[PDB]
Order: C-alpha cells, then structure tokens, then sequence
C-alpha cells in the first residue's frame, strides 16, 4: 500500500508508548532517532533530522503519536522488491524445476498483464536464455533487474 | 478484477522496465 494501517498503527503504539515519559501522548524529537531504530530500521542522521524539519516546524521540540505515523505511513509503498518478482516466477513455475523456458517467458509477457512489446520481450529473453543456457534462470535475473 | 497470472505478468513487466530504465535513459525525468 501507498499509507499505512490499524494493524501496523496498533504494533507501533506499543513502541511509541515506552518513550511517552510525560504520559501526555508525545516524544521529543531526539526520542525520534531512538523510537525509529528500536523498530529496526537504521536511517541516517541526515534522514531523520529531515522527518523531524517536516513534525517540528511549530518549534515545540515535540512530535505527537499521529505525527509520527505520517513518517510510517510515507515509508509504506507498492514499489518493487526481490522477494515479490521471485514469487511471480515461482507462481509460474509448474514443474518445481527452479528454471523455466524461453517459450514460457515470450508468451507468459506477450498473453498475461498488458501486452509487452517484442523488443522489451526479446530483450528480457537475451539475458536470462544466455544465463539459463537455453532456459530462463529466473532465479538470478530477479537481482540482476533490481541490484544497487 | 485482473487474474493472479496478469498481476504476476505486470510485477516482472515494471521489473523489467526499471532495469530498462536505468540501462537506457529513455523516460528518465525522474531527477
């Protein structure tokens, strides 16, 4: 999703809660850079003093509990990710093999979704088929689409 | 709405289209 939700809300009022020490429903804004990493994300101090620069703007020194889920529910996203290709091509895979062939990528591309062209097609068969020596080493070419 | 096999189909189709994208330029008015 592109915002978040009751569900992830109801886990990080249980985190928020521990560093509300005035019992009034607010953190201060270097309890931020603590509250952030305690649920086991690491940005950096450049990263969180940007979030505090959009909370702190009042000039208070302090973030309340729905003022922090805008920095939660901006870091939730539809975009891509290794572990959603790799179950699309798993999906696809029938036999169980951990391979797949050119022909099943060719139609399961020109039939399925919208239509892809045939020279994104030919590209995408190129350097899996080469790989894969004649199959599509799908297992591989998840990173090779996505790798930083 | 769209089957499993489409939404499957179109997540390795924008997979694909990023990795175009960042090897060829050609719609990169992102910056």
């Amino acid at each position: 999703a592109d915002q978040l939700t009751e569900e992830q809300i109801a886990e990080f009022k249980e985190a928020f809660s521990l560093f509300d020490k005035d019992g009034d429903g607010t953190i201060t804004t270097k309890e931020l850079g603590t509250v952030m990493r305690s649920l086991g994300q690491n940005p950096t101090e450049a990263e969180l003093q940007d979030m505090i620069n959009e909370v702190d703007a009042d000039g208070n020194g302090t973030i309340d509990f729905p003022e922090f889920l805008t920095m939660m529910a901006r870091k939730m996203k539809d975009t891509d990710s290794e572990e959603e290709i790799r179950e699309a091509f798993r999906v696809f895979d029938k036999d169980g093999n951990g391979y797949i062939s050119a022909a099943e990528l060719r139609h399961v591309m020109t039939n399925l979704g919208e239509k892809l062209t045939d020279e994104e097609v030919d590209e995408m068969i190129r350097e899996a088929d080469i790989d894969g020596d004649g199959q599509v080493n799908y297992e591989e070419f998840v990173q090779m689409m996505t790798a930083k | 709405g769209p089957g499993s096999e489409e939404v499957s189909a179109m997540v390795i189709q924008r997979a694909f289209r990023r990795h175009l994208l960042q090897r060829s330029l050609k719609h990169a008015s992102f910056l």
